[PDB]
Parts: structure tokens; C-alpha cells; sequence
């Protein structure tokens, strides 16, 4: 912390990473997070300049970018011959005004295999989490998804893609086609379906079944002001009474076909239920 | 109420102890009295701008914008000593300077960590004549929690700061396209917030000599309330003025008549 | 100027460029049903409209008229006007993109300049 | 292909000289066999970052926007190297990323004094499936002259990136009042250019193992004789998805046949 | 003034200070002008980095809030117990593309009792005194 | 005239000292003659240039933007001797270069504090064609005093300006979206102003050879005059064209009948 | 080119102003084509920065505008008492962006005898040269 001298605040993330590379080579699963490395990189900065090493750009000592990547390098995934073991890094970066150019949170963006960007005006604006979905990325990608979500995932990345091409219209659209008005509507219902109250992690079949209800279309209809209403309920609902379907869901990995008809049936009676 | 000074007529040293020597009092009646207290510092900035001022002689490299390398450990160490513990509580009110009003600068952006409350003032919103100055986008609080202050509070809160959001993205476009154009759903948020921005002000009673308006002080209550109201469509008829420079809601309904000729 | 001031217009000229933009597609759309429903009339911010008329200014059966063509002729106009409008935000979204970098790479020289100034001085 | 690694987690010297290493194995496939090598370096920015930094730790004066006094030369030195000399040549495909999306930041803007084409993948491309995605209009080569490439070569890509262009502008129409004030001469170029941007798309060998397809090597002459006479007029019978993922023209023709 | 050496740019504030203080203890009252306080920083940076002080934000020696903190507090109300004198203070300070928020302009906007803001657009407008009424505080 | 010369080709120390030289030709005839003196300078900014370029080698700390910290003490004490006194005049003419454009810089920066009057030249009105291409909201001259130049010269002057610093406010809106959502009013200002700022612009002997144009000469009165009649309104009739590159308003009439 | 040391990229439009010289100097006829001064100046700020001379502007040294002056104040015309000979300097420089305020652009511009500015935008719409006759200038 904060009263913690330079040199702790430099250390923390490596002896915590040994902590968890433990895990990772015997055949354990380990996750760890840097909250933040911005500060340490201040730390080390700090440090550098005391014992007068040469600075360059923002103070910053010519090896602060080494500092980082000795660091998140240690984050792998083993192989069985060394025992499938994993170590996965969520390193937080703090920007300024949005700069994600600054130095430090160039080297680790550069560093890493993806970005989870946050933004004040989504925030406000009632996007939370304030993920800016358009420019987050994830290299690793699907090859990290289940078969259940990449059965939703997928049309939902691609209408979203495609409402963001037209968001701005909306405001102005004193006459847009009725295709576009389309993507309008998908593009608002798909967002506040991606909303979330924080302590509260859904189970990954959890998530697929709601997503499914605005992804097919069943929310269409449904005022934008209540899809966080029909979620918390519907999804309520289901954790009561279709535990056999989320289990399936579960199981089987995916949707089947059978278990998308029980879903079918499930909100077509829920959403009638609900806008009586 | 014990006071301790150390002003702008200092040699740089003496500023660079008084919040520590005020902090020290304090100290005392939390541990050795296990007492609440209310701990006020105006401006913390200063204890950092006094080492900046010395740092040089002392021989470093400048950290960026001029600051000392030193500039966050020298916080840390200090603001840490401030805080709420068992033994009693410190409720500590910190006034920040900005340097050139660039809350980027190292460090205003170094103290926000320290806090769990945050009220930022503007001068781009007091330009307006809107006082208190807050930026109600730029303003935050640990405790706005649903789970704290409870739902009605929040939906409200975040219901206003939606609205003002939603008007300050539609400002820099209707300032050229005009407002015809636009939406009857999107032009009465661009009324709503417009009065919320004014009910947002309040004539304080220490700037009587400031704003020729007697001070008045609203209940919790009173504030969700009003704003609920506005929110809800139900003064879309007064007047934007009746809302400015006015406690609770219902000096805006007479301010209004008053108004009305 | 300032990286934060030459955000808020781009910020803005970016938005009014895709409004702009959009009321075009919009004033071209209804121009083409005019086009159509204009031809059988006959046998029988919106540019410089309005004010045409306005400073010139000082039945059914040709109600219709006057209403059926002064409605391609606005319609005409919109479209062009806001076509041009979105060609006017794009030269400067173009232009005003080279400022923002002009300055945003100044301001870290400038800085860094100082501060190796500082350092060289002890 | 032979691997040079330069790892983020190596000191600046390293990640700084590894470019000139792969270097040097390349040299020797053209200085001592003759042959026409091809040099990768992924990617161009961090060749230039490490100069920095390595130049930081010898305490010199970084220049403007921070990086370094002889990023010039420390570019030179390197990029000089990569040449055809009269026993073979090294030619270079490398990565750029550009700081700030800022094409005037010294990184960026000291590299493009060596380059001499740029190939722009974009992900617009691939989503009309067309692959590679390359960008035709927003790609570029030095060598595209005729005084270079012959006023053939030169008329045809100079005819295939208007109709590509020309196309883009009626794109906006097509959308809005819809497909048909085309005329009989509107409606060939939209034709056409969709041809051809489906003729630019190619299976490739590398992804054999995977589309199930066979992969083409169109040559030369091939290709300038395939867009030719799609210019020319020749297959304005044709249908679209006859020129999708194939080789040369000839291919073309026949996915006709087998399209009915 | 200007080809004065730069230390007598520097002192004359204070100098003059001292003239005012004369009225203010003794139960007078006085009224000084400091035209400008930006030239007097400049000297104070000049006179600094020949001393070879290491500069600071922007080339100036990192207390120049301190400069005219010091001099500024000076201008003040005595009570009846010290003659009731006073000393006020107008000092000046020149903004460049009328930008206040620059370090300079607020430094001293942040240690006086308020601020008189003169725009150029107003001036040329017609609006003279060119006062900027949202922006001037007292 | 007696010339003094230390040009672009002498080493700094000359550069840093013809000024002086210069100057102390022009203090004698002052002085030692009580002469009306002229004291032209061809440019100022160099002194202050050949300043900075010695600065480090007498090894001092830069001040801002790399130059020398005695900058404003230099130009002080040289400013200082060229001025009218008791005994004799100097009316004295100095052009000073601004640095990449921007007069923020330290030297013409600390320069405005010398001046009874300025003609601030910009590239924008230049590039728009306006010789000499002098900033009207920029320029100004301790003489602009009703007690003067009088009030018809002041109120013309201040009338000038202030249609001027309105037409410069309606311009961002112009910019996106033209004339046509102006008020009839707001077209007015901005037809004056265009015609104004036409006006103000002028053909020099000097420059014959670049504006094709007959160098003219026009009187103060004649200023006064062909401004107030198109502030009043006289020539809300005239199309622009008709003022640009002319004398007196008289000769904008005419242009006018020309242009038909 | 490209690969010599910096010094060796500064030194050359020197020495070939000196080949160019002897002819000016010898009632003969010379052309120079300094290409570019851009990188000429990157050249000599490396070396600049090398040494620690304080980087001002853009970085560049205090003296580059006399590493320009200097060198194309030697293109000339003598007149027939020195031989009537001449040197004519014909400088490129490569602005970034189009954008002709930048300081080493500035710099030259306030050297030479006038511009010939050639715009991205008219080369593409295929006029080449792609001159702006409107800006450049003799």
C-alpha cells in the first residue's frame, strides 16, 4: 500500500506472481491480479531517478517496459508434459483523459493478448460495466469460448458490430428504412442485455439462456426501459423452475435442438406473462 | 475546534509540515480519546506544491510537469495517517487544488486513490452562474450503492446524471444543426436537464455576500424528491429560471408564479 | 488550443458530419417519390428554400401543383445541402485530426524538453 | 523458413539487435547462394522501441517525442542492409504498428522513407469473405509505373481500382433510393466491379489443410489477363460466385459450368 | 523597467510593497498596482537559472507561487488594535490567447481575493471595459 | 541613408551585434544633431535568434523553448536606445519574423511590450489573396485615441472592427453549413464585412510586379470616407469583387461598372 | 544516404556547394539540388542531441535555421566585375500532412526565392506536376 516503501510497491506483483506460478507448474489452475501496475511502474520510476539512472519519456527509466514484460511473460498455460497447469494475469492499467497512448499503458497493452477498455461517458450513460465493447479485444478468442456461448455469442457480436455502424443515426432518424430501424432495435435491446449489477457472476448457462431471448428476437418487441426487469425475473424464473434445462444446457454444452424449443416455449409464455 | 496554521506567506518548509502538524492533533483526540472527528484541511495540494518547491535544491530529477520523483510516497505516507481506525474516526473534508484546471496533473490525479468520496467543482459550470460549481458527471461517492443508500436514491441519482449526459452529447450538435430537427422525445430532455442543472444550484449560507440569496440547507428527502419529480415530467411546465438559485422544490413552484409577471 | 478543446469539436464535427450525412440518404429518399409523383402534377434547413420565396414574396387544382413541386424542389435541396454540409464537417474532421496530433506531439516534446532542461541544471 | 525470436521479455539490447540477427541469416541465403530471400521482421515498431530504450540506458538525449538522437540511423543502418545486390536480393515484409493512430509520429514517419509498398489487410474485406483481404484501393507500391510495371500492367490495375472506386460512390445510392435509376451503363460497373472484387479473393496452398480447397498460384500474366478482360467485357455473362475463390480466369468459366 | 537588470525587475514589487506598508501601519490607507507580475516572473527566472537553480515547470524556479504569495499576502486590513490601515492590491498579469487556466494565471488567480477578466472579443465587440462577467469574481 | 548590414551568412556574434551597430549610427544623428531620424530594421528576431545560437556555448541553462534565459534583459537594454527623446526623433520600422507561425513564441512574444503600434501579418489572410494581409482584430497603435485621431477616425476605426469581430463569430457555423440558415440581418453583417475586409486590402508600387495592379496611395480622409459609406450602407448594391485590390472607394465604383 | 553517419548526411550539401562554387566562381553556370534538407536536418539534430546541445523546437537545435542560411545564401549571381558567373540552388524539403507551417518548413521558406508547392490531392486527381499555382511562388 500506499505507506508501503517504493521498493515493496516495485516487489509486490513478482512475489505475488511466485505465489502463483506454484499453482501453475504443479498441475493447478491459478488467476492473479495487478491492481495496478501503474502504480508500481511510479514506484520503480521513482527508484530509478533516486539512484540517477538516465530517464527518458515521462521520467520513465529506459527499462520500464522490461520491467513489465519479465513480469506478465510468467502468465502461461504448461503442457501435460509439465502438467497442464495454468497461471492467467489481469493487470490493471490506469489512463489519463483516455490516453491509451501514454507510455505505460502503451508497453502493456503492447505486452498483453487483449484489452477490456472501460469508458466514463458509457458508465454515465448507464452502460455498466462501462465496457467499450468495439475497441475490447481478446486475442486468444473463441478458442477459449464454450460451444453453448459461441452459439449466441456469435450473432450477438455481429448485430452489435452492425448497431454500432448506425447508433448515431438514431437521434436524428426522422426517417430511417425499416432495415436499419431494424439494427437500431436489435442494437438497444442487445446493449441493456449486456448490463450488469456488480458481486452478482452468472454461470455461463445462466448467461446463454438470456442472451438467446433478445439474440432470437423475443425482446423485440419488449420496451427497452424493461429488459433489465425481464432478465432478473426471467432469469429467476428459470433458476427455479428449468433447472433441468440449464443443467442440460450445462451438460450437453450447447443448445440443442430440443432444449432450444423448451426455451422457445419458456419465454413466449414468461414474456405474455410479463406484459399483461 | 483546534486550529492550526500554516499560509501562503510560509517559507515552503513550514508548508510542507502544517497538514502534518494539524493531522497530529487530530491523531490525538482518535487514539488517546477514542473520539469522532471532523478533520478539515484546506488545501492539501499545498503540502505538495511545498515540496516541489524545495525539491530542486535538494538535489533530484525532476519527475514529469516539475513535480519531485518523490511526489506519491510523500502522499502516501501522509495521507495513510488520515483515516478512520477502531480506536475512533476521522471524517476528513480535503480541499484539492488544481494546477491550470488540468485535473490530469500529477497531483490532483495522485489524491483521487485517497478518497472515498470525490466532489468536483468546474470552473466551466460556474461560469454559468451555477453554484455550488459540481460536475455531476465528474462527482463520485463509494456509498452510491444501491445496497447503501437504497434504490429510490440511486435510481434517481443515476436517473439525473443519465439525462445530463444524454444533454451534454446532443449540446455541441444542436449549437450548429439547430433544434428543429430533433426529436419530441429528445427535446424534453434537453428542457428536463436544463432544469435539473438549476435545481442543481443552491445559494449556500456562507455566500450570502455572494449570491444576494438567503443560504438554505435541503433534507435528504426533500432532494430526492424534487428531482424525482422533475424527472418524472411533472413541472415540464415551469419556467428553466424557477429552478435556478432555489432550495426545495417548492420555492421553484412560487418562484415561479412570482415569476409569472 | 488545447488536446481537450480539439476533442470537443471533433468529438462534435464527427457527429455532425454522420447527421448531416444521414439527412441526405433521408432527402434523397423522398426526392425519389417526388420525381415519380411530380411527373403527373404537371399535367395539370432545407438550402436556399424558404427565404427564396420569403424575399420574392414582398385553386386546389393548382394547390396541388404549387404543393406537388415545391416539395421536389425541397426535398432536391435538402439532399444537396446536407450533402455538402457532410463534405464541409469532413474537410474539417480531416483538418482538425492534423491539429490534434500537431499539438498532441508538441505538448510531450515541450514537457520532456523541460524536464532534461531541469536535470541538466543541478 | 528459419525462426528468429526476439522475446518481450528480453532486455532492450536484445529485442534491439534480434532484428539484425534474422539479418544476417538472411544475407547468406543472397551473398552466398544467390538466392532471392524474403525477410520478415514482426513487427517494424518494436525494432525502433527497443532503440529507445537501449539508447535511454546509455544516457543520451532522447529527441522529439521521446525517442531517440539517432533513430535515423539506427533505421539506416538496418534497412540499407535489405537490398538486390548482383549476387541475389532480401526483400522485407514488415509489420507496422503506428503510435497514436499517428502517421506523422517519428516512428512511423521515418519508417515509410524506406518502404516501398505497403499491403493493408482489413477486416471490412474479409467480412464479404474475400480473402485475402487486402485492401485494393488503400494499398500501395512505389513501382506501380508504367515507365516500371508497363503501361499494361500499369492501364489495368489503374482500371480495376476505378471501377472499384466508382462502384464505392453508387454503394451509398444502392442502399438508400435503391438499386434502379442505374443505368444501362450504372448497372454494368456495379456488375463488373463485383466481379472483380470477388476475382481479387484467392485459395491459398498454406490453407489446404483446412479449407478442403486447392490452392492457386496465379501467375503474372494471368492476372493481368484475367482482370483484362473483365474490363474488356468478356464475362459479363458470367455470374458472381464463378470468380470466387479461384485461380486464373479459366477457373472462372468452369465454376460456371458446374453452376449450371 | 525593461533594460533595468533583471534583480531591480525582481525587488521592485517588494520595493514597492514597503512604500504601501508604510500607510497601511499607520493607521493610512494605500493602493498599489503591480503592472505586471508576469514580467516580474520572468525576471525572477532569469535571475534564478543564472544562480544556476535548476528550472522548473515551464523554465520557472519551482516557487514562483511562492513569489507572489509572499508579496501578495502582504496587501491586508489591520484592526482598529493596528491603526485600522490597509494596503489593497491590483496586480496584473498578461494571459496569452486569452487562456486563464494556464499555470501562470491561475498561480495568481488562486492567491488573490478575486479577479477582473478582460476578454479581447468583448473589447472589439464594443463591450469596453472588455469584463468578462461569468469569469471575474470578487 | 547610411546602411548597416550583418546578414544571414555572418556567424552568430555578428547576428547578435548589427543591431547595435545600427542603432548607434541612427543615436547620433539624434543626439549629436538633433536630427529626425528613420530607422529601418530588417528583422529584429535574428538579434534574438544569434542570441540563442550562442546561449549554450556560453554555457547557460535554457530558458523555454530553448532559448538563452537573458532573452527579455537583451532585447531591454537594445530596445531601450532606439527611441525619441528630448533632443532628438527616431521613428523606427522593425520587422519581426514569427517562428513557424506561432506568436506565442518568447521572442516576438516579449516583443509586443516595445511597441506604440503593431501590424500583425497572417498566412490566412494572405492565403485568401489580402495584401498586405494584416490582422484587423490584431494590429493596434496607442494612437487609436478619440482624442487623437478624432472621433470620426475613431468611431470608422472601432465601427470596422466590431462588424468584423461579428462576421469572425458566424463564421463556425458558416463553415459546416454555409449562408442559407442566416438571419437576413446576420447576412448583412457578413455581406459588409466581406466587403470590408475586401477594402482594407491594397495594391503597393513595391508589389506591382505580383498584383498586376498600379500601386496606389490612398489619404487618410479618403480612408475614413469609402469606410463609413460602407458601414452605412452606400454600397450594399456593389458585389465584392468591386473593393478588392483598390485605392479609394471611388475606384470601387468603378470596378464595379467594369465587372458589369 | 540512408546508411552514411549522420555527419557524413550533414557534410554533403556543403561539399557539393563547394563543387557548385567553383563554377559560380568562375564566370560558369552551376545548378545544386540539395535533396532533401529535411533529412539534412534530422541529421545535424542527431548530432546535436549526441552532443547535448538543448533541444528547442521540435527538438531541433537552436542553429538550424544557419545550417540553412548559411549554405543557400552561396547560390548566387556574380556580377561581370567577379565573372558574371551563378549558382542556383534548387533545396527540397518534405513537409508532413501538407502542412507548410512546421518549423524546418518555416525555416526554408524564409531562405529560398519562393516555393513551388506540390499537393498530395492534385497528384491522386492526376495533375502532375501536381503544383499548386496559387501558392507557390518566385
Amino acid at each position: 500500500t500506499a505507506s508501503d516503501a517504493a521498493p515493496l510497491q516495485y516487489l509486490a506483483p513478482y512475489s505475488g506472481c511466485s505465489m502463483g506460478e506454484y499453482f501453475r507448474d504443479n498441475g493447478k489452475h491459478a488467476l492473479i491480479i495487478y491492481d495496478d501496475l501503474s502504480k508500481q511502474a511510479v514506484a520503480y520510476r521513482q527508484m530509478s531517478l533516486l539512484l540517477r539512472r538516465p530517464p527518458g519519456r515521462e521520467a520513465y527509466p529506459g527499462d520500464v517496459f522490461y520491467l513489465h514484460s519479465r513480469l506478465l511473460e510468467r502468465a502461461a498455460k504448461m503442457n501435460d508434459a509439465f502438467g497442464g497447469g495454468s497461471l492467467t494475469a489481469l493487470p490493471v492499467i490506469e489512463t489519463q483523459a483516455g490516453d491509451v497512448s501514454a507510455y505505460i499503458p502503451t508497453n502493456v497493452i503492447s505486452i498483453t493478448d487483449g484489452q477490456i477498455f472501460l469508458e466514463t461517458e458509457l458508465f454515465y450513460k448507464g452502460i455498466r460495466p462501462a465496457i467499450n465493447v468495439g475497441l475490447s479485444v481478446s486475442r486468444v478468442g473463441s478458442a477459449a469460448q464454450t460451444r453453448a456461448m459461441k452459439q449466441v455469442a456469435g450473432t450477438m457480436k455481429l448485430e452489435l458490430a452492425q448497431y454500432r455502424e448506425v447508433a448515431a443515426f438514431a437521434q436524428f432518424g426522422s426517417d430511417l428504412d425499416a432495415a436499419t430501424q431494424q439494427l437500431l432495435s436489435r442494437g438497444v435491446r442487445l446493449t441493456e442485455l449486456l448490463k450488469q449489477g456488480q458481486y452478482s457472476p452468472m454461470a455461463i448457462e445462466e448467461q446463454v439462456a438470456v442472451i438467446y431471448a433478445g439474440v432470437r428476437g423475443y425482446l423485440d418487441k419488449l420496451e427497452p426501459s424493461k429488459i433489465t426487469k425481464f432478465e432478473n425475473a426471467f432469469l429467476s424464473h428459470v433458476i427455479s423452475q428449468h433447472q433441468a434445462l440449464l443443467s442440460k444446457i450445462r451438460t450437453d454444452g450447447k443448445i440443442s435442438e430440443e432444449s432450444d424449443a423448451k426455451l422457445k416455449e419458456i419465454v413466449t409464455n414468461f414474456l405474455a406473462g410479463f406484459e399483461a | 475546534v483546534a486550529l492550526v496554521y500554516g499560509q501562503m506567506n510560509e517559507p515552503p518548509g513550514a508548508r510542507a509540515r502544517v497538514a502534518l502538524t494539524g493531522l497530529t492533533v487530530a491523531e490525538y483526540f482518535r487514539d488517546q480519546e477514542g473520539q469522532d472527528v471532523l478533520l478539515f484541511i484546506d488545501n492539501i495540494f499545498r503540502f505538495t506544491q511545498a515540496g516541489s518547491e524545495v525539491s530542486a535544491l535538494l538535489g533530484r530529477i525532476p519527475s514529469a510537469v516539475g513535480y519531485q520523483p518523490t511526489l506519491a510516497t510523500d502522499m502516501g505516507t501522509m495521507q495513510e495517517r488520515i483515516t478512520t481506525t477502531k480506536k475512533g474516526s476521522i471524517t476528513s473534508v480535503q480541499a484539492i487544488y488544481v494546477p491550470a484546471d488540468d485535473l490530469t496533473d500529477p497531483a490532483p490525479a495522485t489524491t483521487f486513490a485517497h478518497l472515498d468520496a470525490t466532489t468536483v467543482l468546474s470552473r466551466a459550470i460556474a461560469e454559468l452562474g451555477i453554484y455550488p460549481a459540481v460536475d455531476p458527471l465528474d462527482s463520485t461517492s463509494r456509498i452510491m450503492d444501491p445496497n447503501i443508500v437504497g434504490s429510490e436514491h440511486y435510481d434517481v441519482a443515476r436517473g439525473v446524471q443519465k439525462i445530463l449526459q444524454d444533454y451534454k452529447s446532443l449540446q455541441d450538435i444542436i449549437a450548429i444543426l439547430g433544434m428543429d430537427e430533433l426529436s419530441e422525445e429528445d427535446k424534453l430532455t434537453v428542457s428536463r436537464a436544463r432544469k435539473i442543472q438549476r435545481f442543481l444550484s443552491q445559494p449556500f449560507q456562507v455566500a450570502e455576500v455572494f449570491t444576494g440569496h438567503l443560504g438554505k440547507l435541503v433534507p435528504l428527502k426533500e432532494t430526492i424528491k424534487g428531482f424525482q419529480q422533475i424527472l418524472a415530467g411533472e413541472y415540464d411546465h415551469l419556467p428553466e429560471q424557477a429552478f435556478y438559485m432555489v432550495g426545495p422544490i417548492e420555492e421553484a413552484v412560487a418562484k415561479a408564479d412570482k415569476l409569472a409577471e | 488550443a488545447t488536446l481537450k478543446d480539439i476533442t470537443r469539436r471533433l468529438k462534435s464535427i464527427k457527429n455532425i458530419q454522420k447527421i448531416t450525412k444521414s439527412m441526405k440518404m433521408v432527402a434523397a429518399a423522398k426526392y425519389a417519390r417526388a420525381e415519380r409523383e411530380l411527373k403527373p402534377a404537371r399535367v395539370y434547413l432545407c438550402g436556399a428554400i424558404h427565404s427564396s420565396v420569403a424575399k420574392q414574396m414582398k385553386l386546389a387544382n393548382i394547390i396541388y401543383y404549387s404543393l406537388k413541386e415545391s416539395t421536389t424542389s425541397e426535398q432536391s435541396a435538402r439532399m444537396t445541402a446536407m450533402d455538402n454540409a457532410s463534405k464541409n464537417a469532413s474537410e474539417m474532421i480531416d483538418k482538425l485530426t492534423l491539429t490534434f496530433n500537431r499539438t498532441r506531439q508538441a505538448v510531450i516534446t515541450k514537457e520532456l524538453i523541460e524536464i532534461i532542461s531541469g536535470a541538466a541544471a543541478l
